[PDB]
RNA sequence: ACCAAACCGAUGCAAACUCCGAAUACCCAGAAGUGCCGAGCAUGGGAGACACACGGCGGGUGCUAACGUCCGUCGUGAAAAGGGAAACAACCCAGACCGCCAGCUAAGGUCCCAAAGUUGUGGUUAAGUGGUAAACGAUGUGGGAAGGCUUAGACAGCUA
RNA sequence: UCCUAAAGAGUAACGGAGGAGUACGAAGGUGCGCUCAGACCGGUCGGAAAUCGGUCGCAGAGUAUAAAGGCAAAAGCGCG
RNA sequence: CUCAACGGAUAAAAGGUACUCCGGGGAUAACAGGCUGAUACCGCCCAAGAGUUCAUAUCGACGGCGGUGUUUGGCACCUC
RNA sequence: GCUUGACGAUCAUAGAGCGUUGGAACCACCUGAUCCCUUCCCGAACUCAGAAGUGAAACGACGCAUCGCCGAUGGUAGUGUGGGGUCUCCCCAUGUGAGAGUAGGUCAUCGUCAAGC
């Protein structure tokens, strides 16, 4: 899916998922889009269950843009093992999301046909996501 | 002139940074009222711990 | 493959600030490559450690071209 | 375009964000050119009926501080990001004579029947939008219309190809940039 | 008819990336007042301790799981009773020299167990919500600012 | 040596990344001089590249040895 | 003196016990309890599709939110 | 203050780019290298002996904000103490307050002597 070619490093902190998001709320490319209302992280594997249920709803043209991508490697420790050996391997890749954050973005079709679309592509997202125009 | 003070909470869950601000005023429990000199540097220590006092004047 | 060893923290820093008053040879700034340089009435010893070699106080001021902190003790 | 204002006499962030929940009001400054500049208070429902007009950023609009008058174009909407609503203006005197740049929306008039869609592939992709101007406040552009009703196949419009009439410049043709507006594509 | 350096324009992101950049915390000086009569520093006598616990705010690890675990910094227990949370080392309140069948208060409260308002005023909510819970669904209802059409006859239904 | 480390010092984990158990009689001292990489144009057997000339550079090179912090009085390069 | 167990016990040091023994400890494991739910189990949301037509008679890929403590765990608070 | 030199002060609002312009004083190129002296080869550079020529180049001044560089006000992010809530995140009272962007600025300002007015 979606990640780095190369990475400078392997494995990554956590860190914390603050404030809200100034830049990347601004709809650029498309003259309708979908912008996330409530924080969290996208798995990498999601954003494809939802790219998929975009490009086959259209089917007919339009332009389809991803504005998140995934770079922080998550790991996960195997089963029956204690703590503190060491740490996991690097399982999947993780986007972080702040509220206001635009995900994906359309032109070129409906003002009703892409609102319909975008209801396929929020069901599978993990996130509140609302619908908002060009200006 | 001068502004009087009064003690209206206790001192034993504060800092250890507003007990000496209390203490450096001159008062030593709950409802003790004392008569300060009001200088600017008399009523810096009031901004500090604005919460324990009753600055009634 | 493992890795702990760290090292030992050798206790940098910047000793003496703005308005100080020396001695004859007191330690101004443990420098690990000439974060300051060498001002008025300073010394830089071996590994870039600024000493003082008369008496004042401490200035730290910006300096001339290339924008370098020069710290200059002044006799006031 | 009329609308009508306040002086707020009130600065700082405690003062500034009572103003949004218990009066619903706006604040804003007015800038300008030989004057100082002026903080004010509008109230979220005016600005939300100019907001939603189409051509009312690249206009001119009166503004009524208490009974002051003065011609005012806006030139910033800093914005809610999380739900999305209006906070402080920051727009600008107009000087009868001055260089005045802002900007203007474009509209791209006459697509329905163009040549690379009912000969050839059908797509037309419009890449920039909200181009700026350069122009003196008496003409005011209110929009630019752009035609692709005859740009064939395989071909790109630059900002060279449509024009600014009657007086009006391109800061973007002043550096050495021409960018380009539109497209005409194949379908996947 | 794929591909693609480099360059121009728009567009996002780094603990081991910086053209920048606070709040605080640290140092040194100069003063007023207070210190329970001292607060500091030095030399001597005597020790105990070197299994820590939780909570708040910054973090690593973990599944941003555990009353998990390793750190930074304040607080409480340990070594502190009393009042509050039904009972509840560590959370709120407050630090017990002794006596009194005396008065005013703090957090928490005022129908009956149970000491004190079946107090006054303006609305909401019919589910026992209050008195445990997510995506999600719905002519539940109260408020708000705009609209869409309409005595030229709209919306409903009844006749073609 | 860097990060965790909270803009003074310090500070843990079977936490994330790397190196050393040496070289040098000049690779030291001093006086006197002198500038990089890279791009590009032209030039015989080399050619994407060797040596030469040219402009553009504005340290992106270099530092006996890891990374960090530095370096035009160059701490980089040559000569007595 | 690679005294590298790098503040270095001596010039000079490998193993078995289900034949066992003394002193201790829930400062520390195996059984059951406790907190936790990755895993496990019963569900629920979008619906690409097949069901010859026809997504919902029956199934439902791609993905998402919860419930119960039932087994594989995690931790080591009780009891040696 | 104006002219040219030397040494500073201050380090871009002082820079770059374009344009324009100066002599017989200054300065620069220039002419020779026998005589000092010099080049891992070369009078290029270094140095010496000079006044045939020139202001081309260079160097100063003089203009242009086109690049660069400075940069308000307002708002916003964050944060000390005290309290809150639906409590992996925020909110209220109070003190503090950027960065980015906008209006616009900028073709520097001085000092010491020596030769010119
Ligand atoms: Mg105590
Ligand atoms: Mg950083
Ligand atoms: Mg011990
Ligand atoms: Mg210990
Ligand atoms: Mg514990
Ligand atoms: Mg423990
Ligand atoms: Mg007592
Ligand atoms: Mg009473
Ligand atoms: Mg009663
Ligand atoms: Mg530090
Ligand atoms: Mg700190
Ligand atoms: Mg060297
Ligand atoms: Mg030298
Ligand atoms: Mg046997
Ligand atoms: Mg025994
Ligand atoms: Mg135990
Ligand atoms: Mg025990
Ligand atoms: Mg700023």
């Amino acid at each position: 899916m979606l990640q780095p070619k190369r990475t400078k490093f392997r494995k990554q902190m956590t860190g914390h998922n603050r404030g809200l998001a100034h830049r990347g709320s601004k709809v650029s490319f498309g003259e309708y889009a979908l912008k996330a209302t409530s924080r969290g992280r996208l798995t990498a594997r999601q954003i494809e269950s939802a790219r998929r249920a975009l490009t086959r709803h259209v089917k007919r043209g339009g332009k389809i843009w991803i504005r998140v991508f995934p770079d922080k490697p998550v790991t996960k420790k195997p089963l029956e093992v204690r703590m503190g050996k060491g740490k996991g391997g690097v399982e999947y890749w993780v986007a972080q999301i702040q509220p206001g954050k635009v995900l994906y973005e359309i032109e070129g079709v409906s003002e009703e046909l892409a609102r319909e679309a975008f209801a396929l592509a929020a069901a599978k997202l993990p996130l509140a996501t609302s619908f908002v125009k060009r200006t | 002139a001068t502004v009087k003070v009064t003690l209206v909470k206790s001192l034993n869950g504060r800092l250890a940074n507003h007990k000496a601000c209390v203490k450096g005023l001159g008062l030593r429990r709950i409802n003790h009222t004392v008569e300060v000199q009001d200088t600017p540097e008399n009523r810096g220590m009031i901004n500090k711990a604005y919460y324990l006092l009753r600055v009634e004047g | 493959t493992r890795n702990g060893r760290d090292s030992e923290s050798k206790r940098l820093g910047v000793k003496l600030f703005g308005g100080q008053a020396v001695k004859a040879g007191n330690i101004l700034v443990r420098l690990r490559g000439t974060k300051f340089h060498a001002g008025y009435g300073v010394g830089l010893g071996k590994d870039h450690t600024l000493f003082a070699k008369v008496d004042g106080v401490v200035k730290f001021e910006t300096k001339g071209a290339f924008g370098r902190k020069y710290v200059s003790i002044v006799a006031a | 375009f009329i609308v009508n204002a306040q002086v707020r006499s009130d600065l700082g962030k405690g003062a500034s964000r009572r103003l949004r929940r218990n009066a619903g009001l706006v604040p804003a400054v007015v800038y300008g050119g030989d004057k100082e500049p002026q903080s004010v208070t509008l109230e979220l429902r005016e600005i939300a009926k100019l907001l939603e007009n189409e051509a009312a950023f690249s206009h001119v609009i009166a503004l009524n501080v208490g009974g002051v008058k003065e011609t005012v174009l806006i030139k910033a909407l800093q914005r809610h990001p999380a739900k999305g609503f209006v906070m402080h203006a920051d727009f600008l005197r107009v000087v009868a004579d001055h260089k005045l740049t802002a900007h203007v929306p474009l509209h791209f008039i006459n697509e329905e029947v163009a040549v690379g869609v009912k000969q050839a592939g059908g797509e037309i992709s419009h890449t920039i939008s909200e181009v700026e101007v350069s122009c003196l406040p008496k003409d005011l552009p209110e929009f630019i219309e752009v035609d692709m009703a005859k740009v064939e196949l395989g071909q790109i419009v630059h900002l060279s190809d449509l024009k600014a009439p009657k007086g009006v410049e391109l800061v973007q043709l002043a550096h050495g940039n021409d960018l380009a507006v539109a497209n005409i594509h194949a379908s996947r």
